[PDB]
């Protein structure tokens, strides 16, 4: 289960995939691929191997917009009409002036409840705040300050996504919207992405595909308590149904008491 | 040379082609499920329709022959699958083309 | 009124754009500048001409750091610890590795009305909603929720940008996310904005600073029939103050015996 993208590579040197994306086309251009399409690719150090191919756009497809300003989505849809990729409709840069401009990270934002297995959780959501701001791309799915998320469908609320020039600053700029996120109503796996985003052997670059069951310090101990929550429900009693030895009235008016300091 | 788009799917991707298709002039389609009733993609779309009354889970959303139904009697043009369902259904991209339905993909 | 920034400049030649930037930098560095600094010129054919020094950030900082990919106000404080701009920390590419990847473009969605003389809107915000995905870079400012609005301070709801390879390409991307915004209990400029970016002359990029007042019909405005927000008003409207000839009883639609069809 693909938990976290980062666009390009990192660590991963220029020669290797220099030849992991040649080899991408070869395998295209023989069969005449048209559409998007993933090549998958597996790496052993100076060393890949073929494992399948995705024949549509991906989940992740956001970073690789991100580093190199091509929409594939709006592109797909032109492909389909007929458009040459080297027309105006497109506007492909030729393969050679194809760039990446800095690093980009996407991690789809879910109600898998962590302290639960990663579970699924459903219901109304009644609370909801996304971020914003610089390089911080927001793609929404499910949520919304209104209605709700039934159990018959991936839950994904955000699909959320950082840019920079370095790695390190699109990891920072990650978890900072990360944190500005005020999801209530339905548990999520922010909390866990936040200890993803913000772990030493992330920004090395250097991770593994074990890079997850090798860390038991992903898993970590704090419910949050509702903070303003719990005081909002407080208000709420004392104000429906009156305080347990003072006279049920409306809040009396009080003269406002300057208070020396 | 497309009109009218549908998506066949639900969800952040049905939202994400929906943004896209309108940057391209081009109306859309989404369809959604009964416990999709409201779903944010369904209310991004110019046009929406239930696929089917009687459909429940996914088993809504992967129904080749209603999803063309739906195709058809809305003048679409063109169905981009997204991902997940019948993005890779040899199926669904062979009976679209039959339809005159441009298949979005290989 | 800057009303719509552009990134870069469509309209120069390489080698002007290439000058306009040394002389800039001839100015700069000549006085030992520090932080971040704007330099203003202004364009007429093969020549540039000084006309101000902004010594900080602007507003549309935002759609330098779209193509150049560095966080601006991020740097800014950088510097102001003691951080080099070549060191670990800033990661700045040496000047002859910073580029443009793409072309930004920036609106600023204000409560100036358009119909009546650019006149600052007051009031609560009574609908909110905003955009995402491809290339769209929104900055929070008055708007969400509820805020009221004051006529104290320069009106500014939202900061929109947006980014693509092509400039027509992010225009016609302004243009989607303009249309998408709904922001309601006070009047804005999108229409206008909408206005600006669906013309040729402005697509065209050979526009000048005579260009809004060389064209008239930015200001030719429709309000399309909001079928929606009448909706509310009218079912607002009987639930409250009932009907003419009516009288007030429970509502009906009682009997789930439906319809033939
Ligand atoms: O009457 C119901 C509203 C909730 C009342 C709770 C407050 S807390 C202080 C005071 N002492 C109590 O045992 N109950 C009220
Ligand atoms: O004052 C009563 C509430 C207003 C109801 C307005 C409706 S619109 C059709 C019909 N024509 C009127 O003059 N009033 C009702």
């Amino acid at each position: 289960q693909k938990v976290v993208e980062v666009a390009p590579s990192v660590g991963l040197s220029p020669t290797l995939r220099q030849r992991i994306c040649d080899a991408a086309i070869q395998l295209m251009e023989n069969i005449k691929y048209v559409n998007a399409g993933t090549v998958e690719f597996l790496v052993s150090g100076d060393e890949f191997f073929f494992i399948e191919v995705n024949p549509r756009v991906q989940v992740e497809h956001t970073i690789t917009e991100m580093v190199t300003g091509i929409d594939i989505v709006k592109t797909q849809i032109l492909v389909a009409a007929g458009a040459d990729l080297f027309g105006e409709e497109i506007n492909m840069p030729q393969q050679k002036d194809i760039t990446t401009l800095g690093y980009a990270i996407q991690c789809r934002i879910t109600t898998e409840d962590p302290l639960n297995d990663f579970m699924p959780d459903t219901g109304t959501i009644i609370a909801y705040r996304s971020s914003g701001g610089a390089g911080v791309r927001l793609d929404a799915g499910d949520g919304f300050q209104g209605a709700e998320i039934s159990p018959y469908y991936d839950s994904l609320l955000v699909k959320l996504s950082t840019h920079a020039i370095s790695f390190k600053q699109a990891e920072e700029k990650m978890v900072r919207s990360l944190r500005e996120m005020r999801i209530r109503g339905v548990k999520t796996n922010i909390p866990f992405l936040i200890n993803v985003m913000k772990n030493k052997k992330f920004t090395s670059g250097d991770y593994t595909t074990k890079f997850i069951e090798e860390t038991p310090e992903l898993f970590d101990i704090q419910p949050s308590l509702d903070r303003g929550t719990k005081t909002l429900e407080y208000i709420g009693n004392v104000t429906i149904n009156g305080f347990p030895n003072v006279e049920k009235r409306p809040k009396p008016d009080y003269e406002l008491a300057s208070i020396p300091t | 040379q497309i009109k009218k788009l549908l998506v066949a799917n639900r969800g952040e991707i049905a939202i994400r082609i929906f943004r896209a298709a309108a940057e391209l002039d081009i109306s859309t389609v989404a369809i959604y499920s009964n416990e999709d009733k409201s779903s944010l993609h369904r209310y991004k779309a110019d046009e929406s329709y239930l696929v089917g009354s009687d459909l429940g889970p996914a088993e809504s959303y992967l129904n080749i022959e209603r999803i063309i139904d739906v195709a058809k009697q809305a003048n679409v043009d063109a169905i981009h699958p997204g991902y997940g369902f019948l993005s890779e259904n040899e199926q669904f991209a062979r009976r679209c083309a039959e339809e005159g339905i441009k298949f979005i993909g290989p």
